RNA sequence: ACCUCGGAGCAGAACCCAACCUCCGAGCAGUACAUGCUAAGACUUCACCAGUCAAAGCGAACCUCAAUUGAUCCA
């Protein structure tokens, strides 16, 4: 018995009466990158990817936030073919490039991209880390607002802090300095959180440095309503990933729901939802940046869980799955030995009466 | 077992345990034509003992 | 085999199954897989730890052996530094 | 009682790159028939067109983690040519900087035989060494 | 209590407590529990002996750990 | 024993190398046969002037010797 | 009568030795092998013949 | 048929589980390795624009690695 | 598989010359 | 004339399927000497015997072919 096919199924467009003046995959990297494409394009048959994949809605992302400038792109190109043409122009790059001598400077290139294009990537980075669908539940925005944190290590060297990158809680335990090049006028507000800090329950979020209605680039003006407190990574939990915030505050908003008093050491007060909490309070402005990196247990930790947060410290651990066997059998067949040892509890013999 | 015989009363703590007085007291049958030396202890109710 | 004698008038067992093989007193059966020590040579490594390796026997030749030898042979035993005292009896069996 | 001390027996972390940090995550094993080997975590891909130069460290899902490119202005401006030897070993010490950047420690990269025995590619591997990523990836925990 | 123990000696004591942080409880309590075997008897016994092997050796994975370790502490390099 | 093992181990080495190196001694001998013409029989006829020539002066120069 | 069965021994004194397949022109060979007794690889010699093969 | 996601192969050309779970059939693009060289020399002689495809068995992986557990609230 | 639509999916001898 | 094993059709599409049915073969060979030890789970030539694949760990690097073969006792 046979079915017709459903949909167009592969190698029908060619034609078979010509064959010899056709072109050939003279290359492996040709037909690969064939190969990729026909994997990128979808099928009708059942495939890999409709099994094993971010199965992400049709609809594209709600992100009512910052537009790009109008560049026109017009001059843009001129003043590129000339940079290429006094590029090319130069004398020296011609030896640089055939004796393999030149580099380039990683600050400069690095500034000019988060200058130009940096935000495209940091969202890309920002949807795989899982920040959107753990926060908004789907809904994206670009950081335009470049934004740079340091924690000062005593006062000589400093850790940096960017999108992805380990803090260790000795290093933040104090309170970071900060910078995103905003003295327009504009009020910005600021929120550190932790994602998977809760642990009570899912779909909670952890808040420990809260700045509001803050004038210009100068931070220290900028008032707290949540003062700080390092984070608390346990011991075997993992690791947890802590998430800088910045909205452009276009007016100055009032704090009642999100007032807190002193520290007062209290999880129920810490916990909120950036969901309802972006619904409600950030309706008037948007994001502008936004930053984060990776922490893990410490001794530390340990510190202020026994001294600061005022309890004890939880210990977690990761367990695997008992291994599986199935039912035994009176009389196994061309089963080893140790067929009762897969089986027995105790290690230990044991007598039944004696 | 030994802890349950003391406590029926068979066996008697008051005077030095024997082989003949476990056997006496029908703790343990043996067999000597099937060659057993003797007893063992086993650790099987070390505690509450 | 043999199931009167002309002496005692009782069963008699087959040397050949005790040397052969080893009761447990759960009823069953085990044996040395045949060949272990026939041609190595050609037989790969895990062809020969499988026929090194020890195995039970299903329950139709149990059965079997066990009319063959006799009750002697079926009783329990406690020996000394015998590694089977913790296979003489079964843990955690059902159905 | 404190309801700071309130715990749960059980603690849920929606980190998808926990595991693979832990080492502990599962890779997708298999493939052995076919020449790109899924059993990574964090898989490098170089394009080397007769243009320009690409590569992106991407995660076994197929979906992208960061990117470098020469199409790029900030990378091809202080440049002589977007495919030299120099540009592939810039390119390189590019994207070891952005993956100390995001964090990405470990990665994989399988060249072809050419692939690999051009000078560019080797060049490129050396870059990112001294950069300080390494191009192999750890053994699973598990047992 | 280990401090409170003065069978033992104060470096020992100290490296016992540097050492073996996990261990250690809020109230400065040391912990250490053993179910090796159904026996408790033979549970305490290794408990104990544990013990004892953390004082002589007192009184006497990784390679990734060092990895990012040496990563992060060679980006971290920056001025004020 | 094990003491003496890696003495034994490095001439071990040593015995493959020259063995290595006989191997290209013959092979690059073989590799040459002739250049006049594709025979059949002829192969096993002309190069034994010149291999019986170099056995001779190699045995000549060990009667020197 | 091509090849032959050979076994060859360890030269440390352990006593352990194995077998393995020789061309019946090819001379004498002493090969490396894992000693599970000394627990690393070691030179074993061949001494005689055991049936052709 | 050929192996995919978690499923390795023998010696014998067997297929076999590594992970437990639910097993798919599907139909995927065949890249061969270089050191393959008569599928290599296939390659090359097909014709631009047309491209092959094969089985594949995928083991779903049905239940997570592990779960972290509380041990001592201490 | 034969009855199913995506019989004939994977043949290449006519793609290829034959010989 | 044959007596064992393997591949193909009969047996077209999961498995199995015979005839003193139709065809082709095998009773080895080549390379290493970690062709080391152990181990979850499964297949299985329609029983048993046999024959198969293999995660993992230790210890190490950084097998191909299609059959290519033989039980117990005994020496
Ligand atoms: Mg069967
Ligand atoms: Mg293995």
């Amino acid at each position: 018995r046979r079915t017709p096919p459903l949909g167009p199924m592969p190698n029908s467009d060619i034609d078979l009466s010509n064959l010899e003046r056709l072109e050939k995959y003279r290359s492996f990297d040709r037909y690969r990158r064939r190969a990729e494409q026909e994997a990128q394009a979808p099928h009708w048959w059942r495939t890999y990817r409709e099994y094993f994949g971010e199965k992400t809605d049709p609809k594209e992302k709600i992100d009512i936030g910052l537009p790009p400038p109008k560049v026109s792109r017009t001059q843009q190109l001129l003043e590129r073919k000339q940079a290429i043409q006094e590029l090319r122009a130069n004398v020296e790059e011609e030896r640089a490039a055939r004796l393999r001598t030149a580099s380039v400077p990683l600050d400069a290139v690095r500034a000019e991209w988060e200058r130009t294009c940096g935000p495209y990537h940091k969202q890309r980075l920002a949807e795989y880390y899982g920040l959107y669908r753990d926060l908004f539940h789907g809904a994206t925005f670009v950081p335009r607002v470049p934004l740079h944190v340091a924690y000062a290590v005593g006062e000589d060297d400093l850790m940096p802090v960017y999108c992805g990158n380990e803090v260790t809680p000795t290093e933040a335990a104090q309170a970071p300095e900060v910078t995103y090049e905003a003295e327009e006028g504009s009020l910005w507000t600021l929120l550190l959180t932790s994602l998977d800090g809760h642990l009570l329950e899912p779909d909670a979020e952890y808040l420990h440095w809260l700045l509001t209605n803050i004038p210009g680039n100068r931070v220290a003006e900028g008032q707290v309503t949540c003062p700080y407190l390092p984070p608390f990574p346990a011991r075997g939990s993992g690791i947890h990933r802590l998430a800088f915030l910045l909205f452009k505050q276009d007016q100055p908003i009032d704090f009642s729901e999100d007032a807190r008093p002193s520290p007062c050491y209290q999880l129920a007060q810490r916990t909120f939802r950036t969901f309802d909490f972006y619904k409600k309070h950030q309706e008037t402005m948007t994001p502008a940046g936004l930053s984060f990196f990776q922490c893990r247990w410490d001794d530390s930790v340990t510190y202020i869980f026994h001294q600061l947060l005022d309890m004890r410290e939880p210990v977690f651990e990761f367990v695997r799955p008992p291994p599986y066997h199935p039912k035994q059998k009176r009389f196994p067949h061309r089963q080893p030995l140790r067929y009762l040892d897969r089986y027995r509890d105790s290690h230990e013999p044991t007598y039944g009466i004696y | 077992r030994l802890q349950y015989l003391i406590d029926l009363g068979r066996v008697d703590p008051s005077q030095p345990i024997d082989l003949t007085q476990l056997v006496n007291g029908r703790g343990v049958t043996i067999q000597p034509l099937k060659r057993d030396y003797g007893v063992q202890l086993v650790e099987e109710g070390a505690d509450t003992f | 085999l043999t199931y009167f004698s002309a002496r005692k008038g009782k069963r008699k067992t087959v040397k050949a199954v005790i040397d052969r093989f080893l009761r447990l007193h759960c009823g069953l059966w085990v044996r040395r897989k045949a060949g272990y020590k026939k041609k190595l040579w050609k037989k790969t490594p895990a062809r020969k730890k499988r026929l090194r390796e020890f195995v039970f026997c299903n329950k139709t030749q149990s059965k079997l052996l066990d009319k063959m030898t006799t009750s002697f042979w079926k009783r329990r035993n406690w020996y000394v530094d015998d590694p089977y005292q913790k296979y003489h009896d079964r843990t955690n069996l059902k159905v | 009682p404190v309801e700071n001390e309130a715990v749960a027996p059980e603690f849920t972390n929606r980190n998808p790159r926990n595991l693979e940090l832990l080492s502990v995550a599962r890779k997708e094993r298999g493939w052995r028939t076919v020449f790109p080997s899924r059993e990574f975590w964090h898989r490098l891909r170089v394009i080397r067109t007769q243009h320009h130069v690409e590569a992106l460290v991407e995660h076994q899902n197929g979906k992208v983690v960061v990117s470098a490119s020469t199409r790029e202005w900030a990378i091809k401006k202080h440049l002589y040519s977007t495919r030299n030897v120099v540009a592939c070993e810039s390119i390189g010490r590019v994207l070891a900087q952005r993956c100390l950047e995001a964090g990405i420690n470990f990665m994989v990269y399988q060249p072809t035989p050419w692939e690999a025995a051009s000078d560019s590619m080797k060049r490129l591997q050396s870059a990112m060494t001294e950069g300080g990523v390494v191009l192999r990836e750890p053994q699973r925990i598990y047992e | 209590h280990l401090a409170t123990a003065e069978w033992i000696a104060e470096p020992v004591r100290q490296k016992i407590a540097i050492t073996h942080k996990n261990k250690i409880n809020r109230l400065g309590e040391l912990i250490l529990t053993s179910e090796s075997s159904r026996y408790q008897f033979r549970n305490l016994a290794d408990c104990l002996q544990k013990i004892r092997d953390m004082i002589t050796e007192a009184s006497q994975k990784l390679h990734r750990i060092r990895i990012e370790n040496m990563n992060r502490e060679r980006l971290r390099q920056k001025r004020i | 024993c094990m003491a003496k093992m890696p003495q034994m181990i490095v001439n071990w080495q040593q015995q493959q190398r020259e063995n290595w190196e006989k191997a290209q001694a013959d092979k690059e001998r073989r590799a040459r046969l002739q250049a006049e013409a594709q025979e059949l029989l002829g192969y096993q006829v002309d190069p034994r002037s010149a291999r019986f020539q170099e056995l001779l002066q190699d045995l000549e120069k060990k009667e020197r010797k | 009568s091509k090849n032959i069965l050979v076994r060859m021994v360890s030269e440390a004194g352990t006593g352990f030795c194995f077998n393995t397949k020789r061309n019946r022109l090819r001379e004498k060979l002493t090969l490396l092998h894992y000693d599970p007794v000394v627990k690393q690889r070691v030179l074993f010699v061949e001494k005689k013949k055991i049936r052709s093969l | 048929w050929h192996p995919g996601a978690h499923v390795g192969v023998g010696k014998n050309k067997c297929l076999y589980a590594l992970e437990e779970g639910i097993v798919r059939y599907t139909k995927e693009v065949y890249v061969p390795h270089p050191r393959n060289t008569e599928a290599v020399d296939l390659i090359t002689r097909l014709p631009k624009g047309a491209v092959l495809y094969k089985t594949f068995v995928h083991v779903v992986p049905a239940k997570p690695e592990g779960t972290f557990k509380l041990v001592a609230m201490l | 598989y034969k009855t199913k639509p995506t019989h004939g999916i994977g043949k290449y001898k006519h793609l290829i010359k034959a010989e």
